């Protein structure tokens, strides 16, 4: 039922309403010792700075599969999750 | 069209995936846009289904997940021939000089098999250069390998710009000069030096300065290999100079954790050995031609017992350890006549007069060396006169071995000096039988032959 | 690769779809679920770092039409592992170990063209005494044979062709 | 409103819901057995995880314990009522006397001047 099958999922997943990030977007996952990491944020350089809520800046240093690792500039114990 | 995408970017470390099919083998060249530049990277290692990690040939920076690769199905190829002579290249052997295209004949892939075992050439044809203590202690045969090991600062350059002078001229070959993660200023007084000299139009330069990411100095002696290896195959007698051997396993080491690797003994790559040994298993004079190589090998930390400096000389046929205490000394060039050797110092190929001459130099510097601590310790008095003899002649000995070099001039004030290798044998073989026991030691040192030596001391 | 973490549970579906007579059913549901884990919304909700309560169940939701000892444990359980990605290397292990409890061994034969179908039950007859497998041949047609055929029979095999014979004298000179 | 999900030593696990988790160095508050134990959090983990820091002994913890949410890092008391008295880490009187009559109390994660 392949194709009838993944149509019934696709009406399913638009139907529950979750959805993509967009591209140049992420979320802040795990915020510890002045390391943050990040889903998504799929168009992100290494070495690239990303805006962080404030003005604060991070350095992106690590590009792995499905994470980002980087680098706080400044004070971190002010960020969280869902950022 | 492209084929791959890339999946992880740490630090110089780049993962591909591909189709199931037609993954790159290993060693195979691929091709992303950076932005405006055009990078490359070579494959490492076939893991897992589809995926592919590789190397970096310039800047990690700048580069996303997802980007698009393109698989050349062929190494890194590098111009060979002719057409090299008298241009820097960088490791994918394009032009740096800014003089325009290479305009090569022929390209090679730089990852090639050593020469099989019945293809190797036995020489003896001892090359004189005008270094006493080299020939006296150390002499080389056309074909063979000399190393150059030395902590920092001892004089590992200086003394590789006065054998490029010395060897180099005579020779009527194309050379060969590899700069393996050399400073880039060095590389620039260099290539001035030859351009002036007008000695540029018979070598082609390889550099892969420090600033460079890891692939690149990992490379570069690759290149220079390959560009010697076609000479050699076009029967040519070559000269190769390789800037640092240690800086190749030095580019590995950064690389190898993140490739995945368990740590080995002093925090080197488990694979030291055989990396150290399929470079220099190319480096060999065949029945076709010759190649004839000088090497300098930085010693960390002044250690010849480190894992990298003690592998390589296990390679080398003639080995000249430079030491950091005859420096500071303020001897120069500050080779240990005890520590180095050559396996063509044998009485059957050199002049039996030379062994004897050589056999009683190391004799009497070693029976020095035992004495220094007793006499600082309990004083020059409680010698006997035998040894208060033998402490003078090595003390004339020792100075015998100093020598101004052209190229070593600029830092002295003073002209250079050429030794032929007769009248090196004549003044050491004079100074044991004690035909000149009355001169002082500063008559012998800092001088060219014991002509010389007679005629500063009736200065002194 | 997931191989090592789906055995765990390819095992225990394979041992609980025997205690409830429902092999037959449990295969398609496992293909089922491997052919949803293949999409590109859900493998980026997959990747998306819910907690795996919520997460757990905004996959059971998605994926409604599973019994409630089948599908809403199975795909809770490998979610907190976070092992779904796995799912269809569970899938060919579920039928790997089915295939080995029912004595049978889905034997492949390669040839360059069709055989006479007294060639194939032969074929049959023979790998099913070299065996002791009821086998389920399948055959494929691939020019590069060019005569003779091919019989491969899971880790094993048996090169029939002219080609691997042309390729073996070449060595033998 | 969380629960203590795992007990390393002195390390201390906490899971939240996902829309109220504590921030970088907050303090919280368990009733371990009789005694009222303070944490304080180091890291956000994902998933709405914390780990902290237990001041106070960890024996006794059990996993499924309820945590309390303070929203306020460690604040001591400082001024001329700390002036003859000893007190603790948590700024609690540790001689035998009575309370300290503070008029402010000052968190103890600042910054540098
Ligand atoms: N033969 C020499 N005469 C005068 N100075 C020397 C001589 N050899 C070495 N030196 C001094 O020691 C320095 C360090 O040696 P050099 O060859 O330049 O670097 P390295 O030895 O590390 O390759 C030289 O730059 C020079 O200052
Ligand atoms: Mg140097």
């Amino acid at each position: 039922n392949s194709t009838e099958i993944s149509e019934l999922i696709k009406q399913r997943i638009a139907q529950f309403n979750v959805v993509s990030e967009a591209h140049n977007e992420g979320t802040i996952v795990s915020v510890s010792d002045g390391v943050i990491r990040i889903h998504g944020l799929a168009d992100a350089m290494q070495g690239e700075m990303i805006s962080l809520p404030g003005n604060r800046y991070a350095i992106a240093l690590n590009l792995e599969r499905d994470s980002v690792g980087a680098v706080v500039m400044g004070p971190y114990a002010d960020l969280a999750e869902g950022m | 069209m492209a084929t791959g995408k890339i999946v992880q970017v740490i630090g110089a470390v780049v993962d591909v995936e591909f189709p199931q099919d037609a993954v790159p083998r290993v060693y195979d060249a691929l091709e992303v846009q950076n932005g405006n530049e055009r990078l490359v990277l070579e494959v490492q290692q076939q893991l897992g289904g589809g995926i592919v990690r590789t190397i970096a040939m310039g800047s990690s920076d700048g580069l996303r997940r997802g980007l698009d690769v393109k698989d050349l199905e062929h190494p890194i190829e590098v111009p060979v021939g002719k057409a090299t002579l008298g241009r820097i290249m960088n490791v994918l052997g394009e032009p740096v000089d800014m003089k325009g295209e290479i305009g090569e004949e022929e390209r090679w892939a730089i990852h090639r098999a050593a020469p099989s075992y019945e293809e190797l050439s036995n020489s003896q044809e001892l090359l004189e250069t005008g270094i006493k203590v080299i020939d006296l202690m150390a002499p080389f045969a056309k074909g063979g390998k000399v190393g150059l090991f030395g902590g920092a600062g001892v004089g590992k350059t200086v003394n590789m710009m006065e054998l490029i002078r010395n060897i180099a001229i005579e020779h009527s070959g194309y050379s060969v000069f590899a700069g393996v993660g050399e400073r880039t200023r060095e590389g620039n007084d260099f290539y001035h030096e030859m351009t002036d000299s007008n000695v540029i139009d018979k070598v082609s330069l390889v550099y892969g300065q420090m600033n460079e990411p890891p692939g690149n100095r990992l490379r570069v002696a690759l290149t220079g290999l390959t560009m010697a290896e076609k000479f050699r195959d076009e029967g040519r007698d070559v000269l190769l100079f390789v800037d640092n051997i240690y800086r190749y396993t030095l580019a590995g080491t950064e690389v190898s954790a993140l490739l995945g690797r368990m740590p080995s003994a002093v925090g080197y790559q488990p694979t030291l050995a055989e990396e150290m040994g399929v470079l220099q298993e190319r480096i060999t004079s065949t029945k076709t031609g010759s190649i004839t190589s000088v090497q300098a090998v930085y010693v960390p930390a002044d250690d010849l017992t480190d894992p990298s400096p003690a592998t390589t000389f296990a390679h080398l046929d003639a080995t000249v350890v430079l030491s950091r205490q005859i420096a500071s000394l303020g001897i120069y060039p500050a080779v240990d006549p005890l520590d180095s050797t050559s396996r063509q110092l044998d009485p059957l190929v050199v002049g039996q007069e030379h062994y004897d001459t050589a056999r009683g130099v190391q004799s009497i510097l070693q029976r020095y060396q035992e004495l220094k601590d007793i006499i600082a310790i309990l004083g020059m008095d409680e010698l006997s006169e035998e040894d208060k003899l033998v402490v003078a002649r090595a003390r004339k000995i020792q100075r015998f071995l100093s020598q101004p070099f052209f190229v070593a001039e600029v830092f002295t004030g003073s002209p250079g000096k050429y030794v032929s290798l007769k009248d090196t044998i004549r003044g050491f073989k004079g100074i044991m039988e004690g035909e000149y026991d009355h001169l002082p030691e500063q008559a012998f040192y800092m001088v060219g032959s014991i002509e010389e030596a007679v005629e500063k001391a009736k200065k002194l | 690769e997931f191989i090592t973490v789906a055995r765990p549970y390819a095992k225990a579906a394979f041992d609980f779809a025997v205690e409830h007579q429902s092999v037959e059913r449990w295969q398609d549901m496992l293909a089922f679920a491997a052919e949803v884990t293949k999409n590109e919304q859900m493998a980026e909700l997959l990747s998306g770092a819910l907690a795996p309560e919520t997460l757990a169940e905004s996959f059971i939701a998605v994926a409604g039409e599973q019994l409630d000892e089948n599908g809403q444990n199975l795909i809770r359980v490998m979610a907190e592992n976070g092992r779904l990605n796995a799912l269809p290397d569970v899938l060919e292990q579920f039928i790997h170990l089915r295939a080995v409890s029912e004595a049978t061994a889905e034997v492949d034969v390669i040839s360059a063209a069709a055989l006479s179908e007294q060639q194939l039950a032969k074929i049959s007859a023979a790998m099913e005494k070299r065996l002791s497998r009821k086998v389920k041949l399948n055959a494929k047609i691939d020019k590069s044979v060019m005569a003779g055929v091919i019989i491969r029979a899971g880790d094993m095999v048996i090169d029939g062709s002219v080609r691997g014979r042309l390729e073996r004298l070449a060595d033998v000179l």
